[PDB]
Protein backbone atom coordinates (compact mmCIF):
# COMPACT_ATOMS: atom_id res chain seq x y z
CA UNK A 1 0.00 0.00 0.00
CA UNK A 2 1.77 3.46 -1.28
CA UNK A 3 1.59 6.67 0.57
CA UNK A 4 -0.60 8.76 2.26
CA UNK B 1 -11.33 -25.85 -14.94
CA UNK B 2 -10.99 -22.24 -12.61
CA UNK B 3 -13.61 -20.07 -11.22
CA UNK B 4 -10.99 -17.61 -10.06
CA UNK B 5 -8.91 -15.85 -13.25
CA UNK B 6 -7.11 -12.21 -13.62
CA UNK B 7 -7.62 -9.63 -16.53
CA UNK B 8 -6.39 -6.61 -18.20
CA UNK B 9 -7.00 -3.05 -16.89
CA UNK B 10 -8.30 -0.90 -19.95
CA UNK B 11 -9.71 2.83 -19.28
CA UNK B 12 -13.02 0.25 -20.39
CA UNK B 13 -12.47 -1.28 -16.60
CA UNK B 14 -10.97 1.91 -14.66
CA UNK B 15 -13.57 2.82 -12.26
CA UNK B 16 -13.91 -0.32 -11.29
CA UNK B 17 -10.31 -0.90 -10.34
CA UNK B 18 -10.86 2.35 -8.64
CA UNK B 19 -13.56 1.83 -6.54
CA UNK B 20 -12.01 -1.69 -5.29
CA UNK B 21 -9.02 0.56 -3.99
CA UNK B 22 -11.55 2.81 -1.88
CA UNK B 23 -12.96 0.10 -0.31
CA UNK B 24 -9.88 -2.20 0.35
CA UNK B 25 -7.09 0.29 1.35
CA UNK B 26 -7.50 3.34 3.69
CA UNK B 27 -5.77 5.24 1.85
CA UNK B 28 -7.39 7.77 -0.99
CA UNK B 29 -4.95 7.31 -4.56
CA UNK B 30 -5.72 10.13 -7.23
CA UNK B 31 -6.13 10.10 -10.86
CA UNK B 32 -2.67 10.27 -11.74
CA UNK B 33 -2.36 7.11 -9.88
CA UNK B 34 -4.92 5.63 -12.09
CA UNK B 35 -3.41 7.28 -14.99
CA UNK B 36 0.30 6.01 -14.62
CA UNK B 37 -1.35 2.10 -14.32
CA UNK B 38 -2.24 2.34 -17.82
CA UNK B 39 0.42 2.08 -19.27
CA UNK B 40 2.74 -0.67 -17.58
CA UNK B 41 -0.13 -2.99 -19.30
CA UNK B 42 0.71 -6.46 -17.48
CA UNK B 43 2.15 -4.57 -14.17
CA UNK B 44 -1.67 -3.99 -13.54
CA UNK B 45 -4.54 -6.46 -13.18
CA UNK B 46 -8.20 -7.04 -12.06
CA UNK B 47 -8.92 -10.35 -10.32
CA UNK B 48 -12.50 -11.82 -10.93
CA UNK B 49 -14.98 -14.10 -9.27
CA UNK B 50 -16.92 -14.95 -12.23
CA UNK B 51 -16.72 -11.45 -14.15
CA UNK B 52 -17.02 -9.80 -10.71
CA UNK B 53 -14.25 -7.43 -10.00
CA UNK B 54 -13.08 -8.69 -6.29
CA UNK B 55 -9.47 -7.13 -6.29
CA UNK B 56 -6.60 -6.06 -8.42
CA UNK B 57 -2.66 -5.63 -8.24
CA UNK B 58 -0.74 -2.50 -9.24
CA UNK B 59 2.87 -2.56 -9.81
CA UNK B 60 5.46 0.42 -10.89
CA UNK B 61 9.40 0.43 -11.72
CA UNK B 62 12.03 2.34 -10.11
CA UNK B 63 15.31 3.02 -11.24
CA UNK B 64 17.53 3.88 -8.31
CA UNK B 65 20.40 2.68 -5.95
CA UNK B 66 21.81 1.72 -9.37
CA UNK B 67 19.14 -0.65 -9.37
CA UNK B 68 15.79 -1.69 -11.36
CA UNK B 69 13.21 -2.47 -8.30
CA UNK B 70 10.02 -3.51 -9.19
CA UNK B 71 7.69 -1.46 -6.50
CA UNK B 72 3.97 -3.11 -5.42
CA UNK B 73 2.15 0.28 -4.87
CA UNK B 74 -1.33 -2.09 -4.47
CA UNK B 75 -2.02 -5.96 -3.89
CA UNK B 76 -5.81 -6.84 -2.20
CA UNK B 77 -8.84 -8.18 -2.88
CA UNK B 78 -12.59 -7.43 -0.94
CA UNK B 79 -12.91 -8.64 2.35
CA UNK B 80 -14.80 -12.07 1.86
CA UNK B 81 -12.86 -13.10 -0.91
CA UNK B 82 -9.85 -13.10 1.02
CA UNK B 83 -8.07 -16.81 2.05
CA UNK B 84 -8.90 -18.08 -1.40
CA UNK B 85 -6.06 -17.55 -3.36
CA UNK B 86 -6.52 -14.90 -5.02
CA UNK B 87 -3.55 -12.20 -3.19
CA UNK B 88 -1.54 -15.47 -4.35
CA UNK B 89 -2.11 -15.45 -8.07
CA UNK B 90 -1.71 -11.84 -8.02
CA UNK B 91 1.49 -12.20 -6.52
CA UNK B 92 2.71 -14.94 -8.27
CA UNK B 93 1.62 -13.06 -11.16
CA UNK B 94 3.88 -10.31 -10.46
CA UNK B 95 6.43 -12.82 -9.91
CA UNK B 96 5.99 -14.09 -13.26
CA UNK B 97 6.42 -11.12 -15.13
CA UNK B 98 9.56 -10.35 -12.93
CA UNK B 99 11.95 -13.62 -14.28
CA UNK B 100 10.54 -13.41 -17.99
CA UNK B 101 13.18 -10.38 -18.40
CA UNK B 102 15.93 -10.82 -15.09
CA UNK B 103 16.48 -7.56 -15.36
CA UNK B 104 15.23 -7.30 -12.07
CA UNK B 105 17.48 -6.68 -8.91
CA UNK B 106 14.28 -6.58 -6.06
CA UNK B 107 11.00 -6.34 -5.21
CA UNK B 108 9.38 -4.32 -2.73
CA UNK B 109 6.35 -2.49 -1.35
CA UNK B 110 5.27 -0.85 1.68
CA UNK B 111 3.02 -2.10 4.68
CA UNK B 112 1.25 -0.66 7.55
CA UNK B 113 3.28 -2.05 10.57
CA UNK B 114 -0.37 -2.84 12.26
CA UNK B 115 -1.46 -4.68 9.01
CA UNK B 116 -0.21 -8.26 10.58
CA UNK B 117 -2.18 -9.86 8.35
CA UNK B 118 -0.48 -8.52 4.96
CA UNK B 119 2.92 -8.78 6.88
CA UNK B 120 2.51 -12.72 7.16
CA UNK B 121 1.14 -12.88 3.68
CA UNK B 122 4.59 -11.26 2.21
CA UNK B 123 7.00 -12.98 4.50
CA UNK B 124 5.52 -16.47 3.43
CA UNK B 125 6.48 -15.81 -0.19
CA UNK B 126 10.05 -14.45 0.92
CA UNK B 127 9.58 -10.94 1.48
CA UNK B 128 11.88 -9.63 4.29
CA UNK B 129 11.37 -6.70 6.44
CA UNK B 130 14.51 -4.53 5.62
CA UNK B 131 13.35 -1.05 6.83
CA UNK B 132 10.58 0.72 9.02
CA UNK B 133 10.32 4.03 7.58
CA UNK B 134 8.07 6.42 10.65
CA UNK B 135 5.27 8.27 9.45
CA UNK B 136 5.37 7.01 6.30
CA UNK B 137 1.56 7.82 5.45
CA UNK B 138 -0.09 11.26 6.37
CA UNK B 139 -3.55 10.64 7.04
CA UNK B 140 -4.11 7.33 9.16
CA UNK B 141 -2.76 5.73 12.69
CA UNK B 142 -0.76 4.11 13.33
CA UNK B 143 1.42 6.15 10.59
CA UNK B 144 4.60 3.75 10.46
CA UNK B 145 5.09 1.30 7.29
CA UNK B 146 7.44 -1.47 7.01
CA UNK B 147 9.60 -1.85 3.78
CA UNK B 148 9.18 -5.66 2.52
CA UNK B 149 11.74 -6.34 0.11
CA UNK B 150 12.46 -9.85 -2.08
CA UNK B 151 15.58 -10.64 -4.07
CA UNK B 152 15.78 -11.58 -7.12
CA UNK B 153 19.25 -10.89 -8.50
C1 LIG C 1 -2.93 -9.52 2.57
C2 LIG C 1 -3.81 -9.93 1.42
C3 LIG C 1 -3.47 -9.09 0.21
C4 LIG C 1 -3.62 -11.40 1.06
O1 LIG C 1 -4.74 -11.74 0.27
P1 LIG C 1 -5.36 -13.20 0.25
O2 LIG C 1 -6.01 -13.42 -1.11
O3 LIG C 1 -6.36 -13.37 1.38
O4 LIG C 1 -4.18 -14.24 0.48
P2 LIG C 1 -4.08 -15.70 -0.15
O5 LIG C 1 -5.32 -16.55 0.11
O6 LIG C 1 -3.76 -15.63 -1.64
O7 LIG C 1 -2.85 -16.37 0.58
C5 LIG C 1 -3.15 -16.98 1.80
C6 LIG C 1 -1.94 -17.66 2.39
O8 LIG C 1 -0.93 -16.71 2.76
C7 LIG C 1 -0.92 -16.66 4.17
N1 LIG C 1 -1.73 -15.61 4.73
C8 LIG C 1 -2.46 -14.70 4.06
N2 LIG C 1 -3.12 -13.89 4.90
C9 LIG C 1 -2.83 -14.26 6.16
C10 LIG C 1 -3.22 -13.81 7.42
N3 LIG C 1 -4.63 -13.54 7.60
N4 LIG C 1 -2.47 -14.21 8.48
C11 LIG C 1 -1.62 -15.26 8.42
N5 LIG C 1 -1.50 -15.95 7.25
C12 LIG C 1 -1.95 -15.38 6.09
C13 LIG C 1 -1.45 -18.05 4.67
O9 LIG C 1 -0.50 -19.03 5.26
C14 LIG C 1 -2.43 -18.45 3.56
O10 LIG C 1 -2.59 -19.77 3.29
P3 LIG C 1 -3.88 -20.51 3.80
O11 LIG C 1 -5.16 -19.91 3.20
O12 LIG C 1 -3.80 -21.98 3.40
O13 LIG C 1 -3.90 -20.40 5.32
C15 LIG C 1 -5.28 -9.75 1.78
O14 LIG C 1 -5.54 -10.19 3.07
C16 LIG C 1 -5.79 -8.33 1.65
O15 LIG C 1 -6.36 -7.98 0.63
N6 LIG C 1 -5.64 -7.38 2.75
C17 LIG C 1 -6.16 -6.03 2.61
C18 LIG C 1 -5.31 -5.30 1.58
C19 LIG C 1 -4.02 -4.77 2.21
O16 LIG C 1 -3.98 -4.41 3.39
N7 LIG C 1 -2.82 -4.68 1.37
C20 LIG C 1 -1.59 -4.16 1.96
C21 LIG C 1 -0.44 -5.07 1.62
S1 LIG C 1 -0.85 -6.14 0.27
Amino acid sequence: MMAS
Amino acid sequence: GSRIELGDVTPHNIKQLKRLNQVIFPVSYNDKFYKDVLEVGELAKLAYFNDIAVGAVCCRVDHSQNQKRLYIMTLGCLAPYRRLGIGTKMLNHVLNICEKDGTFDNIYLHVQISNESAIDFYRKFGFEIIETKKNYYKRIEPADAHVLQKNLK
